[PDB]
RNA sequence: GCUAAACCUAGCCCCAAACCCACUCCACCUUACUACCAGACAACCUUAGCCAAACCAUUUACCCAAAUAAAGUAUAGGCGAUAGAAAUUGAAACCUGGCGCAAUAGAUAUAGUACCGCAAGGGAAAGAUGAAAAAUUAUAACCAAGCAUAAUAUAGCAAGGACUAACCCCUAUACCUUCUGCAUAAUGAAUUAACUAGAAAUAACUUUGCAAGGAGAGCCAAAGCUAAGACCCCCGAAACCAGACGAGCUACCUAAGAACAGCUAAAAGAGCACACCCGUCUAUGUAGCAAAAUAGUGGGAAGAUUUAUAGGUAGAGGCGACAAACCUA
RNA sequence: CCUCCGCAUAAGCCUGCGUCAGAUUAAAACACUGAACUGACAAUUAACAGCCCAAUAUCUACAAUCAACCAACAAGUCAUUAUUACCCUCACUGUCAACCCAACACAGGCAUGCUCAUAAGGAAAGGUUAAAAAAAGUAAAAGGAACUCGGCAAAUCUUACCCCGCCUGUUUACCAAAAACAUCACCUCUAGCAUCACCAGUAUUAGAGGCACCGCCUGCCCAGUGACACAUGUUUAACGGCCGCGGUACCCUAACCGUGCAAAGGUAGCAUAAUCACUUGUUCCUUAAAUAGGGACCUGUAUGAAUGGCUCCACGAGGGUUCAGCUGUCUCUUACUUUUAACCAGUGAAAUUGACCUGCCCGUGAAGAGGCGGGCAUAACACAGCAAGACGAGAAGACCCUAUGGAGCUUUAAUUUAUUAAUGCAAACAGUAUACCAAACCUGCAUUAAAAAUUUCGGUUGGGGCGACCUCGGAGCAGAACCCAACCUCCGAGCAGUACAUGCUAAGACUUCACCAGUCAAAGCGAACCUCAAUUGAUCCA
């Protein structure tokens, strides 16, 4: 959301002017989640995978302030999951596959405590810490008779 | 601006339907077309205007039997409820139709020409040349819409292998595919343009408000354009 | 044109 | 000339008078005539020398000259090869 | 001596320090101050403009990272009114007040109360005896503008000179200003009490201190450097943008209702004529009953008529049977 | 005595003429005590209207107007079925009033039913006298519009003629209510068409425009603009336009011919008109007296055929005149009643005020003196009426002028297409034997018709526009050193006929009344031995 001038000089009238980037609605193949998916790419984003070697490549290795994109962030922490915690990807009665397909995502592997907090907003992180510290109160009278217990224990023993 | 639009019924029905007047007001609340405004209240009837629709667990051709000529104030020509079989449906009338008459809405197309009345239905494929026809359709099973006034007609030219050209009423050709259903003869309620207004009591029961009262300084565009016939568009889609 | 200035009204605690 | 600025609230100078303008240590402002580079083919030689010196300004003028600048272009420099080295002091001056 | 004059405390502004808070039970998103029932749609956007350059179309600190010298330097700028850095030595933790005030001052505030509009919003004065009011006592009086006590006594911008005594005798054309010239019949004024209008740099003048050096880092210097004193008004317009509000009067539209005696009724957007819609004229008043009234003479009154209720169309616009008419006097 | 009122429903804060004590003070325009009050006492109890409806699929074309004859057009205000589940029951909101919106206890405004005057409800008058003036009511010896621009209140009851608009109606709420806008008839252009108004419509339709019925008619033009075809053309009921001179037998008003231009050189009709000044036109009538009104004429050089021209059936709070009869508008005013007027009792303003012990004439002054000079005038103080003056009161005049202070309208005045539809290029898809085809939807560049984001509209002008000028020199005003203006009267200049030492430095002066600018020149190195009077252009940038 810029200004652009008349015929290229400032002793004119100074007009706004705001470019859009051009939007292609094609489709790729995420090869560590098995699924395709139908994104508007651009043709940077496009050139960006070609030089990467592939989508997951592109996705794992640019950071947060290069995807620009909530889906990005979403596909690299899915991505970053699937490595850590081993699950299995495809099916069985062929391991092979999903063992070569871990092996070629080894320079990572992101700790599973630290890769479920990638990509996650402010009000989103917020909400699963609370989740993770919800505990409805536990009644009193376990505590109470806990106490109890351990009180006539130490009076009995000595 | 909670503006919701009366035609709320997915089903076809008999019973005429409430409607309610605009007077140019879309969903915004301004006056975007102006001129209307202001009438006499009237009920809308669910005019069918294909003429060949198979019943439940039917597919050949039926009779029909006209009952009662009503009038419909929404348009200029008048209604005619025709009944056949186990439901009735409200048909656009044409010329010369009383009550106990007999029409046929066939579709199975001959090999020689059929020499049809003007009351009854037959594909383009039928019919013989120049013949007075109305209530043309576009494509096969979408619906009448052109010459549908009153007393408009049109009247077939000539044939090639699939297609049919049809004159239009403003002098311009138009072809269309074979198996198009569309009636023969002219629409009722003939004479429309002789009727004398006389006051504008009648226009404003009608529903339309004077014209503006500015003086606009005529352009460019007022004088008159002797341009020859534009040509004749086509629907036939060809790979 | 029609100039025409309305009265102005005092307060009731006067 | 902007007395007071509105981040520092020092005083401003014009640099058209720098860019025209040549002060002296004594308090003198070297200028040029002119029109001594247009016009050439109708004046007569006499003028063209006489439009090609450093002619000094007046009274009103460099008090003029001195307030729209500030305290910085009123002192000394020290150039290794300065031509208007020597008329920066003046001697022989009986009020 | 009546009217009426003063009696200090709620506190009010900025510093240093410190980071400041939000359910006793019920009600609060529909007609908030409403206990109880079936489509889950609702944010993510260059601010603009005034002024200045004597107009104005480029431009005009306001951009939220501590001082200063560099420096208002290079630079940007219808190269002009103006704007403006960076590289660089550097930046001593902890202490509770007012050479400010006392109700026309200081926050508008005892208060965001009354009052104005449907609405956003605008929005003002308050309280004085006393140790003992469970001391209803006898005193403390005395000063401005308005009054009686105690009216006028012929002549004159209200004044001066004067004599044994107010007048009688002589002289003498109110006040500030745009103006050569004003009391002029030009502008302002009824008084009293409170308040209100010259804020500041480079360069200059004077007086201490030091001195070829001055100066508490930076700057200047062929008698200079530092410090101090000295100086440059107030109020009054039509215009433009941004954020929100209005069709309850009036323009238009939508859904459901109501109104129109009687006679002639030629079949009628027929006639006279009640109630009703509007107001062509006379007379009354223009600080009136009324910031648009009073009687008839008026046109319509079975329809292009009026009206009770509810909703929508709003300014770079709404509407318009086109009056630049109306959008809360 | 009035009832042009009242009672209910609809909308509206909800306690606002019931009692008690205070009624010393405080609000009644004064009093009693109470519709302009302080505290306590409690009214209204529903059956009145609301608070509403368990679902799945399906059904509902023969109006109302006494609805039975007839007759229509604006085509219309009301209804159920099959199945499943459900036998607990009367809770909630107001029932007062003299009341609402306009700052008020305001001659303003409010929807339906009830007898349209009654069974609802209230008092034009405080008293004293009959001043003048003003307003509202009855009539008058004779004339009945002879007074006034005009029949302007008023009562009799009123005919004909002309213009304009077809008619009803509506418009400037609050100075114009009209000839002004609209209305059916007519004409022009655009659109081959399905979901949000247009339209749940289809070229007898819809949208965008001009006049506005019926009768006679609409004659010409694309040189100029726009629109449509890109075939050089079509369009005017699209923007607009339809001559001049000379010769013409006795007199204006000519037949006819020649000439130059161009689309044609005013067709029909009508009129001295709502029609540029001449125009009070020839002439007849209406009056005894007529720029008032009607009738036959166009030199109308500026009327004119949908910016439509004229009669005609009906009509107009539109603009003018008149006939038979009558109204004090007048000659010439008058008789009575009320509001009001004068005094008594109280609440009690608004504008306005420099102070006044405030007379007249002549003359003077900032040009119209109660305050100045010379005269005339003079015991003091209130009430009751008129305007001659105090350039009296209300609005920093709406008329004229200034403002580098604004705003509205229209462009062929300036920067530009920021948003469309058409285009050409580049990326994006897919077939195709060294060539063509470029579909639906996004991105950037440049162009065309609509919108627009902003702005200004120079100066003297014996008030402003129009008349004249915008720089400089000379001749007299300005006479003998110098300077001096006028919209005082005259010549001119934006250059030239010939060689480039028309090279470079450097003492001293004049200077268009300031500055920016201009001009002369001692001497030296270099070289052989400049004429005319104004005769012109700076900053930035290239
Ligand atoms: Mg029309
Ligand atoms: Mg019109
Ligand atoms: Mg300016
Ligand atoms: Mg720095
Ligand atoms: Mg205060
Ligand atoms: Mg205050
Ligand atoms: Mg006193
Ligand atoms: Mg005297
Ligand atoms: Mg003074
Ligand atoms: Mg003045
Ligand atoms: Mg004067
Ligand atoms: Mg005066
Ligand atoms: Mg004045
Ligand atoms: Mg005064
Ligand atoms: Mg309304
Ligand atoms: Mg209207
Ligand atoms: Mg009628
Ligand atoms: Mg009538
Ligand atoms: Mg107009
Ligand atoms: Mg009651
Ligand atoms: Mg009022
Ligand atoms: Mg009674
Ligand atoms: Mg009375
Ligand atoms: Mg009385
Ligand atoms: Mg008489
Ligand atoms: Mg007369
Ligand atoms: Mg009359
Ligand atoms: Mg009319
Ligand atoms: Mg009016
Ligand atoms: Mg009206
Ligand atoms: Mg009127
Ligand atoms: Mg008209
Ligand atoms: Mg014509
Ligand atoms: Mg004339
Ligand atoms: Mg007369
Ligand atoms: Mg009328
Ligand atoms: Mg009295
Ligand atoms: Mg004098
Ligand atoms: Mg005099
Ligand atoms: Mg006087
Ligand atoms: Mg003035
Ligand atoms: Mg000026
Ligand atoms: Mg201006
Ligand atoms: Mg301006
Ligand atoms: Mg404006
Ligand atoms: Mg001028
Ligand atoms: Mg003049
Ligand atoms: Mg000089
Ligand atoms: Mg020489």
């Amino acid at each position: 959301l810029g200004q652009i001038y008349a015929n290229n000089d400032k002793l004119s009238k100074r007009l706004k002017k705001v470019w859009k980037p051009q939007l292609f609605e094609r489709e790729f193949y995420s090869e560590i989640l098995d699924k395709k998916f139908t994104v508007t790419v651009t043709m940077r984003t496009l050139d960006l995978i070609d030089e990467a070697y592939g989508l997951d490549f592109y996705i794992l290795k640019a950071s947060g302030e290069d995807l620009c994109s909530k889906f990005g962030m979403d596909l690299k922490r899915g991505m970053l999951l699937r490595l850590a915690r081993q699950d299995p990807q495809l099916h069985p009665e062929d391991p092979e596959r999903r063992a070569a397909i871990y092996d070629k995502y080894k320079e990572f592997a992101i700790p599973e405590e630290e890769a479920e907090w990638v990509g996650l907003t402010l009000e989103e992180a917020i909400e699963k810490q609370r989740l993770l510290e919800e505990k409805d109160p536990v009644p009193l009278f376990k505590i109470y008779v806990a106490e109890l217990i351990q009180q006539l224990q130490q009076q009995a023993l000595s | 601006a909670n503006f919701v639009s009366w035609k709320s019924r997915t089903k076809y029905t008999i019973t005429p339907v409430k409607m309610r007047k605009s007077g140019g007001r879309d969903h915004t609340g301004r006056i975007r077309v102006h001129g209307i405004g202001g009438g006499h209240k009237q009920r809308y009837r669910m005019i069918d205007f294909l003429r060949f629709r198979p019943e439940e667990t039917k597919s050949g051709p039926f009779e029909e039997k006209v009952i009662q000529v009503r009038y419909d104030p929404c348009r200029s020509a008048d209604i005619a409820l025709v009944a056949g079989g186990s439901r009735k449906r409200w048909i656009i009338a044409t010329e010369n139709m009383q009550a106990g008459d007999t029409i046929l809405n066939s579709n199975h197309i001959g090999r020689m020409a059929v020499a049809a009345r003007e009351g009854d239905a037959h594909p383009l494929g039928a019919l013989p040349v120049g013949t007075l026809i109305n209530n043309v359709e576009s494509e096969p099973g979408r619906g009448a819409q052109y010459i549908r006034a009153a007393g408009t007609c049109g009247v077939l030219l000539r044939k090639v292998n699939g297609t049919a050209i049809i004159q239009l009423p403003s002098k311009r050709q138009m072809q269309v595919l074979e198996t198009c259903v569309a009636t023969v003869g002219r629409v009722s309620n003939v004479d429309h343009n002789k009727r004398v207004i006389g006051k504008a009591g009648r226009n404003r029961w009608l529903g339309k408000r004077p014209n503006s009262g500015r003086w606009h300084r005529k352009g460019g565009w007022a004088g008159r354009k002797i341009r020859p016939l534009p040509p004749m568009k086509s629907y036939v889609k060809l790979p | 044109k029609k100039r025409f200035t309305p009265p102005i009204y005092q307060p009731k605690f006067k | 000339l902007t007395y007071f600025s509105a981040r520092k609230g020092k005083r401003k100078t014009v640099k058209a008078v720098i860019d025209r303008f040549l002060r002296l240590h004594c308090g003198l402002w070297v200028r040029r005539k002119a029109g001594y580079k247009k016009k050439l083919w109708k004046k007569t030689p006499a003028r063209k020398k006489r439009l090609r010196e450093f002619v000094f300004c007046n009274k009103t003028q460099s008090k003029l000259l001195d307030k729209m600048t500030t305290s910085f272009w009123k002192r000394r420099n020290w150039y290794v090869d300065d031509p208007y080295q020597k008329y920066h002091d003046r001697t022989n001056l009986k009020v």
